[PDB]
């Protein structure tokens, strides 16, 4: 799917925000509410937003792409929300 | 990084013995450790490489009051396992105390292997719960390893004993082992003596020699659980990578097993998934739900049908689960090895986090609570009382395991987002 | 979608054995199930495809107190039928009770085949009415399948026993079976022991070994009744598509049989039709009428003459029927197979709904009523009494079968538009 710009340019930021979160958790083993909580709540809401957006996009209709949906649809998790 | 298996206790040594024999036959290894002439596998994790193709496994065999370790020695495979790392009661306290005096030399045996390996990821314990000598010593060693290797991880192939309930102090022993395992073990794969015995009655007429035959079942589970590491693949090319999906929260790290062709002595992937999801293939004896499921199939598997197989399994809805966790079942593939029989060309296994095992924990806590009110078996042996005069480590274990039970049922609840 | 045949009971297993052997010889299949070297047919529906051209039928062989199933095993065709799906009284209640305890494992056997198939349309039961072990167990299993598979359909090749009236509890057993069949079976094809024995005396001198030889007659009917599905055609390319024509109202789902060359060991379609409608070729023993009739012809049949034949039969007016349903007769064609003898090049069969069978049901209801008043054979074996203390399912079956008899005669009446 690298050809199409939107899906690529959204999965990339899905990975990059996860990089930032991985950094935040990596910082300390002690609990961190030192603005980490604020950006972390922002992060979970934003990641839910973009993940559900790409879910809507997934749902040439190639079998691999359409079949990949039902892994997540097993729980119906993002659609139910 | 290479894995070292810390097989301890009589039962644990028996199952580690057979596991290494099973991987000898499966891999290109002879009973003397020589590369087989008849012989594509990543053997480096589990087998140390000698110069003259002596594939010696990284097994640490710990014996206490040895009886069956002499039998292990007088075997054709004694030359196969030669790191030369064997160093000489039925109570948990007795085993713990006996371990405490020899802790340094057994740990120097640990250090030698850790140094000899290029690198080290994991300690895999063939631990026995309430195993007399095995328990207590295994709990002590478990507490020691995490401290000295904080970054490193410990898995425990715990053979949880349920034999329809001889040792009278079983609930006490198992209770203490579970406290140590709940706070000081990175992962646990639970097995059940009664469950494997019931499978044994199902598949065969064997009832009386249950232990000897059930050892084979345990060996098959243990080898299949690692086959994806032992053979290259696209994903789960390392232990932690496999383990992560299986354990979503630290406390709930106990994993149920299952195997599709229990009579492994063509079938499509759709069939093997569904067969696996019924309870007969499961080897473990208010709403209840899985937290997460994983499955690995080794055989002549068509690639385009695996995704469609998971599609169909979703339609069947045979595995009912609505946990806090979002982890959906994933269909994984591994390589069936050559040189061994290919009966049942397609054969699969599942490893999963389920709330049902809380019941099995609560049964031994129930036996313990009854026995504790009676005080019928406090044992009162001078070892027992001198080691624990307060008898309050038992209560600490009771509250910790009760927290574990409550955490399981809270995971069943819709609101495990809150503290469990 | 593929059909699974649920052959049960000693007699049912005998006829399923012969039917699958017949389709082995007819299709390109050996007693070892390998494709014939000497060998255009739709073998998908009835025969599962193995990788090495092992054409295993989707037969479920159920044994209870096995005697003849051992004889089935020690046969050349044992490798032909190897799904490995065989799992171990003369009273209906005893058979029902024995079935209940093993219902889960046999149903898992059902599930496995339904799953291994790409898809499933139908369950075809080689059921034996008042078959001792066969009856009761077949009724229970019939009650289970519709519940577990509401969309799916069940056909029953019931060999209704008439032997001129040893088992003394035949009317009771058959009575309960018919209740379960009337409410829980989508279709039934009825056959008669006296009728086939009378034909046996007609065509041959065989009198004493009736059962062994009559098996062949039954097998011919069973194979010919499916030939249009087994071999593709312009019409009736599915079981349900055929079934619709034959069963017009859900209650009246019991089907008459007939075969033109009973001595099948050139004849024009006109000839075979006017032969077939005669009562000698019929294989079953106040105005009375057909509800609907269907004929399938397999042979060297000219196409232009078939419609002219149907016209000629309409003039010729043998089949007398003024039912509430307009369905009279339609001429259908199937392909005669190669490699087997083509003696009687043109050979035909008919499936029909006829009101006459109400007489045969009422005969066993008459025997049951007389036996019930005498109260001579309640059996009252502790099994019978504990399972049925009230003995009121007999009365429920009596009222249900009496409804069926009244519905048949109401179908004869001009006003089945009103409730029957």
């Amino acid at each position: 799917f690298i050809l199409l710009k939107p899906v690529f340019h959204c999965l990339n930021e899905i990975l990059d925000l996860c990089h930032s979160f991985c950094s935040l958790v990596s910082q300390n083993l002690g609990p961190l509410d030192e603005r980490g909580a604020a950006q972390l709540s922002i992060l979970v809401k934003g990641f839910s937003r973009q993940s559900s957006l790409l879910f809507k996009i997934l749902s040439h209709q190639i079998n691999s792409d359409l079949a990949q949906l039902l892994l997540r649809l097993d729980y119906n998790k993002y659609y139910t929300q | 990084r290479e894995i070292i298996t810390l097989q301890l206790g009589q039962c644990g040594n028996q199952i580690g013995f057979e596991f290494w024999k099973q991987l000898c036959a499966e891999h290109g290894i002879s009973p003397e450790g020589i590369v087989e002439e008849f012989a594509t596998d990543r053997k480096d994790v589990f087998f140390y490489q000698a110069d003259d193709e002596h594939y010696i496994p990284r097994a640490v065999l710990l014996d206490l009051e040895p009886r069956v370790i002499h039998s292990i020695l007088n075997s054709p495979y004694a030359k196969l396992y030669n790191p030369e790392n064997i160093y000489l009661g039925n109570n948990w306290a007795s085993g713990f105390s006996q371990g405490e005096k020899i802790h340094e030399d057994i740990f120097d045996i640990i250090d030698r292997e850790a140094d000899g390996s290029d690198s080290l990821e994991g300690f895999v314990l063939c631990h026995s719960i309430a195993g007399g000598t095995g328990s207590g010593l295994g709990s002590y060693l478990l507490e020691r390893l995490n401290d000295r290797y904080p970054k490193k991880l410990v898995q425990t192939y715990s053979v949880f004993p349920n034999q329809d309930e001889d040792v009278v102090v079983q609930p006490y022993n198992s209770l203490l082992t579970l406290k140590r395992l709940t706070q000081n073990a990175d992962c646990v794969v639970v097995l059940d003596n009664t469950a494997l015995n019931r499978i044994a009655t199902d598949r065969l007429h064997i009832q009386n020699p249950s232990f000897s035959q059930i050892n084979q079942l345990v060996s098959t589970i243990m080898s299949a659980s690692t086959t994806t590491l032992r053979y290259p693949g696209y994903m789960n090319n390392d232990l932690i990578g496999l383990i992560a999906s299986l354990i979503p929260t630290p406390r709930l790290h106990f994993l149920m097993t299952g195997y599709t062709p229990l009579t492994t002595d063509k079938t499509t992937v759709l069939d093997v998934m569904r067969r696996l999801l019924q309870p007969k293939n499961v080897m473990v004896s208010t709403n209840h739900c899985y937290i997460a499921i994983l499955n690995i199939i080794q055989g002549e598997v068509d690639p385009t049908q695996v995704h469609k197989s998971l599609q169909r399994i979703r339609e069947r809805k045979l595995a009912n689960f609505i946990p806090w966790g979002p982890a959906s079942i994933q269909v994984a593939l591994s390589r069936k090895s050559p040189y061994l029989p290919s009966a049942h060309r397609v054969s699969g296994l599942m490893m999963a986090n389920h709330t049902s095992i809380s019941s099995l924990f609560e049964r031994t806590c129930r036996q313990y609570d009854k026995l504790r009110k009676r005080e019928a078996f406090l044992e009162q042996f001078r070892k027992e009382d001198m080691f624990k005069d307060n008898f309050d480590e038992m209560d600490t274990s009771r509250e910790i395991v009760q927290q574990l039970i409550d955490e399981y049922h809270a995971a069943t609840r819709p609101d495990y987002i809150s503290w469990g």
